[PDB]
């Protein structure tokens, strides 16, 4: 006797993550993000004297 | 106006929080044929001397 197989196969996977961490100097760090970016325009558009 | 509202609820004892979200597909298939053949023979040489 003979005998033939044939076995198809695949598939499939989709992983995700969402680690958030919260380190406390984070802050610290955030607490001028917004103030670099207004004095730059003292710095470059409004007359800086008196 | 800046965005350093951390006056309510600061965890920062570390609290990692995690996430794993997590899917999986999966197919298969199969073909399995054989095929016997198969003969016999014999004989029969028998005898008696009542």
């Amino acid at each position: 006797q003979n005998a033939k197989r044939n076995q198809n196969q695949k598939g499939n996977a989709k992983g995700t993550q969402f680690t958030k961490q919260y380190l406390i100097d984070n802050i610290d760090k955030a607490y001028d993000l917004r103030k670099k970016i207004l004095n730059e325009f003292d710095k470059k558009c409004f007359l800086q004297i008196w | 106006c800046i965005t350093h509202e951390d006056y309510l609820n600061v965890v920062y004892s570390s609290s990692e929080v995690e996430k794993y979200l997590q899917s999986q597909g999966f197919t298969e298939h199969n073909e399995d044929t054989t095929s016997n053949t198969d003969e016999t023979s014999n004989q029969n040489a028998t005898s008696l001397d009542n």
